[PDB]
């Protein structure tokens, strides 16, 4: 995050495995793998996107 | 010549150095000479319904076909 | 032990999984008999009088 | 040593993780961490379904708007989470179902805002009606508002249509909605979100009911009510507004007695 | 081990201080009630404390019996057109304020009750007519048994209904009843409905009453005057005293602040004002 | 047995407003499901409106709904029926039945009603 | 000793139990009993949901009508069981999902009927199309008939509407639908329901695919095809008919990667 | 089968070779068979309000800053 | 020995099954 020190918030970063409508409303993203960040003294948030896939390597 | 028995405790008060814990006992003393006068102990036995449910001569083994 | 919603019991039902087939020259309509009973873990409590009998006067 | 703050917390259940920097630590209601039904207190005989991760994950209910005219908000459980993925599903497909909860009420302002929100977790939160003529009449639909929830009000207004009564709640705020003084509400597990200190609240509630396990669709266990202890003011601003969001999460949930799907008349 | 009748912690002597330890400060935000003792902020001398909480333990808080109802019976003359009134009261503590508020402090409880019956009678007509000492019957019809219809039908043959025969002019009657809940604790409050309104059904059959559960249904008491018709009408009242014993509770709730209205938690208009006027600046 | 002392008919014309009172004699408290009816002259004996003793909730018949309102006198054990907008067809022998109850289930027609009322007739004269 | 018959069998999974008196024993396809995904061959990293009893239970697909003109019937998995309670649900709420199956094809006549039904469990049962102009064109809807299933036919009829082609299958029976001689079909795990001997068939199939776990909605693992080896005749009766019912059951099923609900255009 | 317990003495008479001093005891004998019938011992335990007052996950040390 | 005030037999945990044992079947005809 790069805004002022005074500004604050919480952003939701989401990862939905494929095979359904790509999420378009918070609601749906919500259901999948996500991390709710929180802006503060620690400037960066990391979300891991776990390896969840059918094959054993993707094209 | 008393009859000190135990009581099966249901709701346990918050006590155990009197009530609650340490097995609660009750005392009874028969006052009359005739058996017919004593109060029912209620400390009766139970049996297996087999004399009614499984009245079959050749012992029933549930797992197997009942008619072999 | 009475008709109560909170403590209702459920439903039992019987449906033909296939159909009852009979060869020729056999009664086309046969009947079944049902039996209920308690298992070893059944128990009751707090005795009350019954509604299944009444002496008018 | 490694500067671990009671303000920086990280909750993780299933496939979700909620971090936070301005936390006021966390409360484990009654001091009992949720847990699966024991064999000592077991009741129903069939094998219990334990959806785990498929259910033990943070779902986010719809966000509300905090203003000067906000009197309060209320949500029931498992109610609110009746449309939440599998936990929503596993809920309808069973007769019985016990579940814990981890409520993480988020809401941040800035060093230039002020006010206080008290997040309360009332066990068995029975709310009052709207008609002064008919007791406990409130309808099922009204009683279970789902993910949108209902709100508290500044004044009791009687339901006067006796032809077709509204049959809903009309909870008066200072009376914690159920005719009791708010100032005492502090007896139920709770946390206060005071804008100057923290920006979230974290209560972990263990299943509390009269039974070992019970019907979900029928009896609501918990009740999350959020009321503004101190009203919201900002700058020299006439219309300040900051949003509040509840992200609840079922824990150690288990259901028994699979059947056919229940479709409740929600409207 | 710490029993109810134990002395409270003796307050320690503590002197001047100038440290980095901050007892005095908290942040109720956590939700934790700051746990300070007198010695934390001000200087204290040593004090051997003798007061004990012994009279405020859950047991002692409910240790007084309480009126729950007033049941009316009577025995009018056989010549009368009106029928010999026998009372039938549903067993619920909620009929009177007093015990209810004391019970409301808790979400759940388990308590073996003890009932006492004080029966008082009197004449009605101003006739110097007499009446022989009357004998009352208090019959406990548990949920679902046939509720008495006439003061004299079979139902009273108490084949299995635990009953009591109280002669008037003797020490009040008393019976003990163990915890009879269908649950693991009696629910003073039930959030929810008995019937779930189904999508494929009529609203009517789908409708129940909010906060009405079987959890707190316990049958009725039937009271009648056993003596037959007497020339001079004599009415009597049966007050029932309930005293919870061997009690235990769960989860504290705030006490009821505004007048109760009906069996629900509900409240009526006008009564929603508990506190009085006082000035912020006047002690 | 519960007694249902009804009151009190009459044949006023269209648009009219009368009322029926029915007592609990009887032990009105949690039991009785005081209901209303009217026997459409041999057609004919329908359920009008029905109140719940315990809470005071009313339901009506698709016919009467709105005009007729069921009222409750809790303390003095009486259940009323404000028969409004009495039109010629509001001619029928009125009833007052009261059954028992389900602890929490609302008093409906499919539910009750064990005991019977007097059957005081209210007729609405025509023009 | 205790007369245990290889005709009397009792299958029990979850809350259901299917007994039977005229069974022809049971086949454990390939000789591998189903089992949960091992750590040696594990693949996706997140915790796997194991619905167990909530899924491991006999669901009954819709019954069919066996007559003289019946050419055959076919059903895909997990397809067919896409509307089956929780297993139906858990199927849509995941990206990956492996599952075993226990197929119990019931169908009884009487000592006075005759005929033979071969229940085959073809792994990766790709069926042929209906148009002779466009290859592998068949649409998703047609490809997944669900619980109703599709049927084999006595003759290949080309799809001639090239304006709006039917895009469905047209499987010819003697060719096991996929251009191979039926008489060889006996290579896949199977059982023959010969009216004179038994009245049911029981195949237990362990998950077989090219991957450790895969998408359900996409790739169908198994294929149950039932064809009448010997035609159905009864008495001196011109119109004999007996019903056949398939009751399938998922076993040791596990799903990974919870997301939002997938809604497939089924029509 | 009696229950001889002690009584916490309040006002002490001027005696001790009977009353006052030598710990005063009382005897109780349960007369009925059902637990539900006994008189409450009142000899109940107490606990620490911590399950209510200090419901914080990470143990509170009063001396230190409550939010660290 | 088994008195009236004894706890009923604790119900055991049992899992999936595919055997020749037929619990479910009977023939009330026996009278059992
Ligand atoms: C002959 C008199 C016998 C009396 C037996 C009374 C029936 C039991 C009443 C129990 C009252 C308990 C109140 C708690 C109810 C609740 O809040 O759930």
């Amino acid at each position: 995050f790069c805004g002022s020190m005074m500004a604050t918030g919480k952003l939701l970063v989401s990862y939905a495995p494929p095979g359904a409508d790509p999420p378009k409303k918070r609601k749906e993203a919500m259901l999948g793998t996500h991390v709710i960040w929180d802006i503060g003294l620690q400037s960066s948030c990391t979300m891991v996107v776990p390896w969840i896939s059918n094959t054993t390597y993707r094209q | 010549g008393a009859q000190v028995s135990s009581q099966k405790v249901g709701a346990h008060e918050n006590s155990n150095r009197a009530y609650g814990g340490s097995t609660i006992n009750y005392t009874t003393i028969n006052y009359y000479r005739d058996s017919a006068s004593n109060a029912a102990s209620k400390q009766d036995f139970s049996q297996d319904p087999s004399k009614f449910t499984e009245p079959i001569k050749d012992v029933l083994i549930k797992t197997a076909p009942m008619l072999n | 032990t009475i008709d109560d919603s909170f403590t209702e019991g459920g439903y039992i039902s019987v449906f033909y999984q296939t159909r009852i087939v009979v060869p020729l020259s056999t009664p086309r309509e046969m009947d079944i008999l049902g039996f209920v009973s308690a298992c070893n873990d059944f128990s009751v409590r707090l005795l009350r009088d019954t509604t299944h009998i009444e002496q008018k006067a | 040593a490694c500067g671990y703050s009671d303000r920086v917390l990280q909750l993780t259940l299933g496939n979700s993780t909620i971090t936070t920097q301005e936390a006021a630590n966390s409360v484990v209601a009654y001091g009992r961490w949720p847990e699966y039904l024991r064999d000592s207190e077991a009741n129903p005989v069939d094998q219990p379904t334990e959806p785990d991760v498929a259910a033990c994950r943070f779902y986010t209910l719809d966000t509300v708007s905090w203003t000067k005219e906000s009197r309060g908000w209320w949500w029931k459980l498992p109610d609110a989470l009746r449309d939440m993925g599998l936990f929503g599903q596993n809920m309808y497909y069973h007769y019985l179902g016990r579940s814990g909860y981890t409520v993480h009420v988020q809401c941040n302002a800035s060093k230039f805002h002020q006010g206080a929100l008290g997040v309360f977790a009332v066990p068995e939160m029975c709310l009052a009606g709207d008609s002064n003529t008919t007791t406990m009449h409130t309808s099922y639909q009204n009683a279970n508002p789902g993910e949108k929830g209902g709100t508290f009000t500044g004044t009791f207004t009687p339901d006067n249509n006796q032809t077709s009564p509204a049959r809903r709640f009309c909870p008066v705020d200072y009376l914690l909605g159920n005719g009791t003084l708010l100032g005492n509400a502090f007896v139920f597990p709770h946390q206060i979100i005071n804008l100057r200190t923290n920006n979230c609240a974290t209560l972990v509630l263990p299943y509390v009911n009269s039974l070992s396990i019970d019907s979900m669709v029928k009896h609501n266990n918990w009740g999350i009510a959020i009321l503004p202890l101190a009203p919201l003011n900002f700058a020299s601003e006439s219309s300040p507004e900051i949003p509040i969001t509840l992200t609840i999460a079922p824990m150690c949930c288990e259901f028994n007695g699979l059947r056919n799907i229940t479709l409740p008349r929600l409207q | 081990a710490a029993t109810s009748r134990d002395a409270l912690p003796n307050t320690e002597a503590s002197g001047p201080t100038h440290s980095k330890e901050i007892p005095a400060l908290t942040a109720v935000e956590t939700g934790a009630t700051n746990p300070l003792v007198p010695s934390d902020t001000v200087q204290t001398r040593h004090v051997v404390q003798h007061r004990s909480r012994s009279e405020s333990s859950i047991e002692s808080f409910f240790a007084r019996g309480a009126c729950v109802t007033i049941m009316t019976v009577d025995n009018p003359a056989s010549t009368t057109n009106k029928d010999k009134l026998f009372a039938v009261w549903k067993i619920t503590y909620k009929d009177t304020v007093q015990l209810r508020r004391k019970l409301e402090f808790f979400t759940y409880s388990r308590f073996d009750m003890e009932l006492t019956f004080v029966v008082t009678a009197n004449f009605t007509e101003t006739n110097n007519g007499h009446a022989l000492n009357q004998v009352y019957q208090i019959m406990y019809v548990p949920p679902g048994a046939p509720v008495p219809e006439k003061w004299d039908d079979y139902t009273w043959q108490t084949s299995s209904n635990p009953s009591i025969f109280y002669t008037y002019g003797t020490a009040p009657a008393r019976i003990s009843v163990p915890y009879v809940g269908i649950s693991n604790a009696y629910s003073h409050f039930y959030d929810g409905f008995s019937k779930v309104p189904l999508k494929d059904q009529s609203a009517a059959l789908g409708d129940s009453l909010y906060g009405a559960a079987s959890l707190n249904d316990f049958g009725i008491l039937a009271v009648r005057v056993v003596n037959d018709h007497n020339p001079t009408k004599v009415t009597s009242k049966i007050r029932v005293y309930l005293k919870p014993k061997h009690i235990r509770v769960w989860c504290p709730r705030p006490p009821r602040a505004v007048a109760y209205y009906g069996p629900g938690v509900d409240y009526k208009d006008g009564t929603l004002t508990p506190l009085s006027t006082k000035d912020l600046t006047t002690y | 047995q519960v007694q249902l002392q009804e009151s009190g008919g009459g044949s006023v014309q269209a648009g009219g407003s009368l009322r029926l009172s029915c007592a609990a004699s009887g032990y009105q408290y949690s039991l009785l499901c005081m209901a209303w009816f009217r026997q459409v002259l041999g057609e004919g004996r329908e359920g009008v409106a029905f109140i719940t003793t315990y809470n005071g909730a009313m339901r009506y018949a698709d016919t009467v709904k709105g005009r007729f309102t069921v009222s409750q006198d809790k303390d003095k054990n009486t259940v009323y029926l404000q028969m409004n907008s009495l039109k010629p067809e509001d001619t029928a022998i009125y009833y007052c039945a009261a059954g028992r109850w389900r602890f929490g289930d609302i008093c409906h027609e499919g539910s009750g009603y064990n005991y019977w009322g007097q059957g005081t007739q209210v007729t609405v004269s025509s023009h």
